[PDB]
């Protein structure tokens, strides 16, 4: 298949917007399942986010073509006509016009059968008030939680970008809220439902101290954004490549991140009775796996909100419902 | 105002939140909040819906816009001597308002038109509608719709205490009394 | 047929009601409801619906009463359909659904022709209300009487007048119908 010059991403030939454009008729006809939905809020005049940076790591060369999660952006045509210059060289990408507050748009997309519905706001940040900034971002998330389907309402997994940290409290409907409490301690953040920009203020300090720690995560996050790419993109002709040699295509092997549920499979024995330390050692020898942390259910005694536990102790008891973050060689 | 609702409903779900909206398309956002429940009386008083609605009914029957507008502003009749014949009759109409109060056991097993007649002729209260026990709100039904026990009746009258004469009515006691202020007696 | 064209004007300002009609006493001290243009159904300011916030608290059903009577059956069923974003929809529908055409609309009845004309000559409003209710299934709410009677065609509202209130043959009566 087609690949980038570096051998890091799934490349395509250049396209016009009308090839990947869809209406409510065509989107519902496409049997979409286990996919990404970018609920994008933007005016025509609003500045670029670079949705290229969202879609790029989803189209990493680690994944096979069938395994790729097909992304559906939902926003303005006037806005996306700008960003199409960068986005055009990515497969399984579909653009649907209109705002994502309209339920007719979301029901055509099949948001109920979504792996992660990303809510982004390209609009101008702090031009009026602090309360009216994330009006669209909050109302979209509440709209999706409120919906019900008939073949799954609040069970739609989504992640909301925020301008203000204090506006995180309005997302989830069942928790104790204080603006005194910082963004990281809140229930929506802890469960991966929110992601403010303020948490990356610390990244300026780490880039000084640990020069390699910044370039570690750019491999782990963007899926091999080598300096080789950055100089190619600076030369101005967009992404390029072709078929490439077998020496370059041997660079598909790097470690991506993945979840492993302890319900089925060989690891399920540890979830019943045993501890996290016993799981880590068994998974490492046989499979080539580093268990980073857990994604455990909040309520166990029922909402489907799971929370992060990064590197727990050696003697920490597991449950059969848990999910384990892992660095794979697959 | 939409964000004000969200912040209240984020703090506590089970609560009556009445909102004054301006544009009708903004009302769709409040209806998609999960905590916002129609059943427990969360009324989005949309101004553009009503404003044009009041006007729209005047196209069907002119002057109805100001019939209804006067029924909801709580007024009292203060006839000054400067006014003319037409103004004093209008200013009485401003003093009439909508009221909800339960009918007495005298109205039980009795048809609507005969009940509305007893409210007008004796009690001097215009009976519009009766809520029937999902509580359906039937406006001016025919003779088929009877009055059950403890039915909430909708009245146009001067004050709430005037409508309370419906609650204290008795067929045995008050059937020969012409003075309507003499029906303050709860003793039946 | 010049000034006889019936019209109703929405207004941003209440004080600007005075400029509409050309023959009345005008004071900005006087409130919007007392003015001649409003009383005759020629004006409708937004300010008169400030009181509707209070009534929605006290009488929960009084707000949902008028939405049936005004918008012509704007059920919550509609509001959730419209929130789903595909506009209005329907088709031909079943006879069970189409039996919901029967509800009470508002209408005017002039006391010039017809069987009710006898009451307009000599009799009172109380005699009209009782006769109309038994035979036709009608609640007379109020009157729309001519301002000048002694000539401009401006009629004014009279919501629920007394039992002994004399009628004229030129009057028009607000009514809740089953037609
Ligand atoms: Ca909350
Ligand atoms: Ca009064
Ligand atoms: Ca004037």
């Amino acid at each position: 298949r087609k690949f980038d010059s570096t051998g890091m991403f799934h490349w395509c030939p250049d396209r016009p917007l009308n090839d990947c454009l869809q209406d409510r008729s065509q989107a519902s006809a496409s049997g979409l399942r286990n996919h990404v939905v970018v609920c994008l809020f933007a005016d025509a005049a609003s500045p670029l986010i670079g949705l290229r940076n969202l879609v790029m790591p989803l189209r990493a060369s680690n994944f096979h073509y069938h395994e790729l999660k097909p992304t559906i952006i939902v926003g303005n045509l006037d806005y996306l006509h700008r960003e199409w210059k960068t986005l055009q060289n990515f497969p399984k990408l579909s653009i649907l016009p209109g705002s994502p507050l309209n339920r007719a748009n979301l029901r055509a997309v099949n948001i109920n059968l979504c792996d992660m519905c990303v809510i982004v706001s390209a609009k101008d940040r702090n031009m009026e008030d602090p309360n009216l900034v994330d009006k669209e971002a909050i109302l979209c998330s509440l709209n999706i939680k409120a919906m019900t389907f008939d073949d799954a309402g609040a069970n739609v997994p989504l992640i909301t970008e925020l301008a203000n940290d204090s506006n995180v409290q309005f997302l989830d409907q069942d928790d104790d809220d204080d603006p005194d409490t910082e963004l990281y301690m809140t229930q929506p953040f802890a469960c991966g439902t929110a992601f403010a920009v303020s948490v990356l203020d610390s990244l300026m300090s780490t880039s000084y101290f640990n020069d390699n720690a910044l370039t570690l995560i750019r491999t782990l996050i963007t899926g091999g954004a080598t300096p080789e790419l950055e100089q190619i993109l600076a030369e101005g002709a967009g992404m390029r490549g072709g078929y490439c040699s077998p020496a370059v295509l041997a660079n598909r092997d790097r470690c991506r991140v993945a979840q492993i549920s302890l319900f089925d499979g060989p690891l399920a024995q540890f979830g019943q009775g045993g501890h996290y330390g016993e799981l880590f050692v068994y998974a490492l020898r046989h499979f080539g796996i580093l268990c980073i942390g857990l994604y455990r259910f909040r309520d166990t005694n029922p909402s489907s909100k799971r929370y992060v536990i990064t590197n727990p102790p050696e003697d920490f008891p597991l449950l059969p419902t848990d999910q384990v973050y892992v660095l794979t060689y697959k | 105002n939409i964000m004000r609702v969200i912040s209240i409903k984020n703090y506590h779900s089970d609560i009556k939140v009445i909102v004054q909206l301006l544009q009708y398309h903004n009302k769709a956002y409040l209806l998609n909040i999960p905590s916002w429940d129609w059943k427990r009386g969360d009324d989005a008083v949309c101004v553009a819906e009503l404003k044009l609605g009041f006007i729209a009914q005047s196209c069907l029957a002119p002057g109805f816009s100001t019939l209804m507008a006067n029924l909801f502003t709580m007024r009292s009749y203060k006839p000054t001597p400067e006014m003319s014949q037409w103004q004093t009759d209008y200013m009485r109409g401003t003093g009439m308002e909508m009221y909800t109060e339960y009918l007495s056991s005298a109205f039980n097993a009795l048809t609507f038109p005969e009940a509305a007649e007893l409210c007008f002729s004796k009690l001097k209260l215009l009976l519009l509608a009766i809520e029937v026990r999902e509580s359906t709100l039937a406006i001016n039904p025919g003779p088929k719709v009877k009055i059950e026990n403890a039915t909430q009746g909708f009245f146009i009258a001067e004050s709430a205490e005037e409508v309370k004469r419906a609650f204290y009515y008795c067929k045995n006691c008050h059937a020969n009394v012409s003075d309507v202020r003499q029906i303050k007696k709860c003793k039946c």
